[PDB]
């Protein structure tokens, strides 16, 4: 699935109502300044996440609001919404799950997370629950590779998961809570699980270590 | 002068500081593989067809965008030139369809013509294809899309020499496309130029398809009266009837395009 | 007399003394570890000696190519011809199994905002775009909230740190796409393109950013940029083997009792570094099957070699390897390895721009040989034709993807040669 | 200010909204030195 072609459709079209309220405008006005005059088309692809934040996904009417502002031709900003993966030119649902199944991510037994995930939700790989609250979809490393197996939901990590820890998280977004992110077996980070093994040892003061040249 | 000495297979040839390894070779009538490379275009890099082996380097440079530098053996014919464009001549029939008998270009194909002067007799590939659904970009250039091999001559032709940022890539992979991503018609004044830089069947004319092949038709080279700009053209004629026409190079008129009206 | 056994590095060594976030990560918890610490005193002293102290250090870039940082460096070290001139840090850490830049900015972001200064004031350019993957938005707001308080506290923007340099640092962050990670690849998405890399040459030095000379650094090779030269070039060659010398972070994950993240020192033996801080292979070091040193884009080794190869650049390169970026991924005898690896396949080909013809249409054809050996349905003819196929995509590509694809697929076929055959055996006797 | 290794101080990334990263970037506008100029105002100008 996931065509790179657009066609019109009622709810997706170019007469489709989108506008950047007047506080992102206010944003846009400041992003557009961390690049240097004439070349303002650096702002594509933080306009356009702008834009998916906003409305959640991009339709064929946001991407061209993106070129009217910016002065692009609007081919150049489709070239973009299709090459970066983030961009969602399908609705999505409230929570959009993505479980990582690379080679580390599989290693640790994802395939439970993602077996675990459709059977609380009752939905294969790709789809959005019918009441338009959960999309899950496998992606590939997320950089938590030393936490695995792990989750991204919507902006958050949730690491070392295991069947019994999803399914809570879920039950936790179902009832409207905001889950605490990171990870769930005991550990903070990327710490060993079985206690320190570095730094184990007040940090040394400033001017430790100073070059006498110096 | 600037000029600086380089060797193409030992033979020595003076060229200008810039000078890419491709435009050496033509110095002393060599010409290397392309599908991408258009003297008329910008320099994109992203067929290597046109890899070269530099003597004493570990590397095959793409000749199209290297600039050569002083005293490089620019090696034409080595077997390891050679394998490289064997090997990458594989990758672009790998997916590419079985329409030759069914295609316009056939007979006049340039991914044909190489495939038999620089790679292999056979394939190795036993998976399945990749296909993509056609395009509709207006009634002049028809398009199957599923023979493009991702040249981008049309997009840097529309955006450069049309000035008509509308062409793009969509996608990413081994299913990255090229189109508009929407229903929009390619209609230029000289929109039907893009038929020609096409090195393949992705793009044809449609008022002349499935009438003529190449070898059955004769050329007359003569002149365009459509309007004052007066475009060498080559009138292409069979049995005493004109089936197409198509631009003749001339630098001080119109370079080698023409204009939609006359072809 | 220079040692011979490496390890065992000392707390007053490390210099990411926060890496676990046990600490204050904010200003005042930076000045209290040394950062930010006589800066300005570094500044003055003039771009040539901010190289010399890392040339003399012999560090090398731990993006995963491992150039000499001394050397490319110095490239920016040219008078102006009327553009700017620029320092991107590439953040953008997408490699399978590498998770230590993730850690620098969440966890020390100061110190990375103050090696951007260091390193910028030696190329003597104008600001710093730090390249942040699109995943790590919680990650980028710590940096952002680090690059405010440092503004505020006058340490960069107008006369940074008192010394008259001007330098500002901005975070943009990556829309998703592990490709962006390639040094030009994430130049174009800087400038508003798709994320497809550019030909060389010219070299970014020559033509960067916005056509602009421009140099791209890793987070890891940028943040430790002041600590070299505040504790001097000469302290840190004396760890790691000549020419490969510095302390480098590491990703133990996969198959390890305690996966983690930990700084240790250059040549570590591999077995020394998997027992001492992972607590060894998952079911005893005999159930150590195959390890993939440097993240996944490195050929895999088996047991035999990893029971006596150093962790460095020359030694995993003198074992049909690489360091990479020091990630290292551990699996044993439970481990199916032909999946394993057909899986790491199938992420390049997902992760392939497309702009090019061997990669595009060949690491495609890679996975779909791959996925054909996981089930057997194949035949022994066709392990010499991969292997075939893998070469002519390694070395005719734009960039290092295509070399990085063909390279896991090598050491499959180098090292575990019979578990392909015998899968085939298995599937051709069952359908019979 | 006494010395404690097993408490987490990477608190402040539980309570981040969807407008954290914009907004910081927003604020950390005036700042900035101004930019250099290409001499066109694009491109394709
Ligand atoms: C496909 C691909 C992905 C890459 N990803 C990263 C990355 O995530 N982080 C990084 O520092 N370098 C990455 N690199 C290497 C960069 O291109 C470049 O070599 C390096 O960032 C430059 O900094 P260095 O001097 O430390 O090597 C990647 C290269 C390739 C080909
Ligand atoms: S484009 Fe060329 S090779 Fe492809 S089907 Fe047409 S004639 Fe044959
Ligand atoms: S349609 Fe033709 S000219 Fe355009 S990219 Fe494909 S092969 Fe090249
Ligand atoms: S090797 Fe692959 S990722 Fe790299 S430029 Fe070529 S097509 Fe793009
Ligand atoms: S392999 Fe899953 S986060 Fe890296
Ligand atoms: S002709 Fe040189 S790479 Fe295409
Ligand atoms: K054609």
């Amino acid at each position: 699935g996931a065509l790179f072609v657009h066609r019109d459709t009622p709810e997706n079209n170019p007469e489709t109502p989108f506008d950047f309220t007047p506080e992102n405008y206010k944003r846009i006005e400041a992003i557009v300044k961390n690049y240097p005059e004439g070349h303002k088309a650096a702002a594509v692809l933080p306009v356009l996440d702008l834009a998916q934040r906003q409305n959640g996904w991009l339709p064929i009417s946001a991407m061209n609001k993106v070129a009217e502002i910016l002065q692009v031709p609007p081919m150049r900003v489709y070239e973009v919404a299709t090459f970066y993966t983030m961009y969602n030119r399908k609705p999505v649902g409230k929570y959009h799950i993505q479980v990582c199944t690379t080679t580390p991510c599989m290693l640790r037994n994802s395939d439970s997370i993602l077996e675990a995930i459709q059977k609380k939700l009752g939905i294969k790989v790709g789809e959005t629950t019918p009441d338009k609250l959960f999309t899950l979809i496998e992606v590939e490393c997320l950089g938590a590779c030393v936490n695995a197996p792990m989750v991204q939901i919507n902006d958050n990590y949730y690491e070392d998961l295991t069947p019994k820890d999803i399914e809570e998280i879920i039950d936790e977004l179902k009832a409207g809570k905001i889950p605490k992110p990171g990870p769930r077996s005991g550990r903070f980070s990327c710490e060993p699980a079985g206690g320190l093994t570095s730094l184990t040892e007040p940090p040394k003061g400033p001017g430790f270590g100073v070059q006498a040249g110096l | 002068s600037n000029l600086i000495e380089v060797f193409v297979d030992g033979q020595s040839v003076m060229v200008e500081p810039g000078t890419t390894v491709l435009q050496a070779c033509e110095k002393v009538g060599m010409q290397i593989p392309r599908f991408c490379y258009h003297e008329r275009l910008s320099v994109a890099g992203n067929c290597r067809m046109c890899l070269v082996e530099i003597e004493k380097a570990p590397k095959v440079v793409a000749a199209c965008a290297m600039p050569v530098m002083k005293g490089w053996n620019i090696l034409t014919n080595s077997e390891k030139t050679k394998k490289a464009r064997e090997g990458v001549m594989e990758f672009l029939l790998a997916n590419h369809p079985l329409d030759c008998p069914i295609c316009d270009q056939g007979g006049e194909c340039d991914l044909q013509d190489q495939s038999m002067m620089f790679g292999s007799d056979r394939s190795r590939f036993l998976e399945g294809k990749r296909a993509v659904e056609d395009k509709n970009i207006g009634p002049l250039v028809k398009t199957i899309m599923t023979r493009c091999i991702q040249c981008t001559r049309c997009i840097r032709f529309a955006s450069e020499i049309a000035g008509v940022d509308d062409l793009g890539t969509t996608g990413r992979g081994n299913d990255m496309q090229v189109g508009t991503y929407i229903e929009k018609m390619f209609m230029s004044e000289l929109s039907g130029n893009i038929i020609d830089i096409c090195p393949v069947g992705a793009l044809t004319s449609k008022p002349y398809a499935f009438t003529a092949r190449p070898w059955e038709t004769r050329k007359t080279e003569s002149i365009d009266v459509m309007d004052a700009v007066g475009s060498n053209i080559v009138v292409s004629t069979r049995t005493g009837e004109v089936m197409r026409i198509l631009p003749r190079m001339h630098e001080d008129i119109n370079e080698e395009w023409i204009s939609d009206k006359t072809r | 007399p220079k040692k011979t056994s490496f390890g065992s590095l000392k707390d007053e060594d490390r210099i990411f003394t926060n890496l676990y976030g046990r600490h204050d990560w904010r200003l005042k918890g930076a000045q209290s570890r040394g950062d930010w610490y006589k800066t300005k005193e570094i500044l003055l002293k003039g771009p040539d000696w901010i190289l010399g102290e890392v040339k003399t250090s012999g560090l090398r870039g731990r993006g995963g190519a491992g150039f000499p940082t001394g050397l490319k460096w110095s490239f920016m070290n040219k008078p102006s011809d009327g553009r700017p001139k620029y320092l991107v840090v590439n953040a953008d850490e997408g490699e399978p199994g590498t998770c230590k830049d993730r850690e620098i900015i969440r966890h020390d972001p100061h110190k990375l905002v103050e090696g951007c200064l260091v390193g910028g004031r030696a190329m003597g350019a104008r600001a710093a775009y730090i390249y942040i993957r699109g995943e790590f938005y919680n990650e980028a707001s710590n940096l952002q909230v680090a690059i405010r308080e440092a503004y505020e506290a006058g340490l960069i923007g107008k006369n940074a740190c008192g010394s008259g340099y001007d330098f500002d640092v901005f975070v943009v962050r990556g829309a998703g796409a592990y490709i962006c990670g390639e040094e030009t690849a994430l130049i174009e998405s800087i400038e508003g393109k798709q994320g497809k890399p550019r030909l060389k040459p010219p070299f970014p030095a020559d033509v960067g950013v916005f056509g602009c000379p421009t140099t791209v650094a890793n987070v890891e090779t940028v943040a430790v940029s002041p600590t070299i030269c505040r504790r001097g070039g000469a302290w840190f060659a004396s760890f790691g083997r000549e020419r490969n010398s510095g302390t480098k972070l590491f990703n133990i994950s996969g198959h390890v009792n305690n996966p983690c993240t930990v700084e240790e020192e250059m040549s570590v033996p591999l077995k020394e570094l998997i027992e001492k801080h992972a607590g060894g292979v998952t079911g005893g070091w005999d159930n150590l099957l195959a390890v993939i040193p440097g993240g996944s884009s490195t050929p895999l080794i088996p047991k035999s070699v990893c029971e006596t190869v150093l962790m460095d650049f020359d030694a995993l390169i003198q074992a049909q390897t690489g360091l990479g970026t020091a990630a290292v991924i551990v699996m044993d005898r439970s481990t199916d390895i032909v999946k394993a690896i057909a899986r790491l396949i199938e992420f390049y080909k997902h992760e392939s721009c497309g702009q090019c013809t061997p990669c595009r249409e060949g690491v495609d054809w890679m996975n779909k040989v791959m996925a054909r050996f996981v089930r057997g349905d194949a035949r022994p003819a066709e392990i010499d034709s991969l292997w075939e196929i893998s070469k002519q995509i390694e070395g005719h590509t734009i960039c290092a993807l295509g070399d990085g694809a063909a390279w896991p697929v090598q050491g499959l076929i180098r090292h575990f040669r019979p578990e392909l055959e015998e899968r085939m055996q298995q599937f051709a006797q069952q359908h019979q | 200010e006494p010395f404690d290794n097993t408490t987490y101080k990477n608190l402040q990334h539980h309570d981040y909204s969807t407008y954290t990263f914009l907004d910081l970037n927003l604020d950390l506008s005036k700042f900035r030195m101004p930019q250099p100029s290409s001499g066109r105002e694009s491109p394709r100008h």
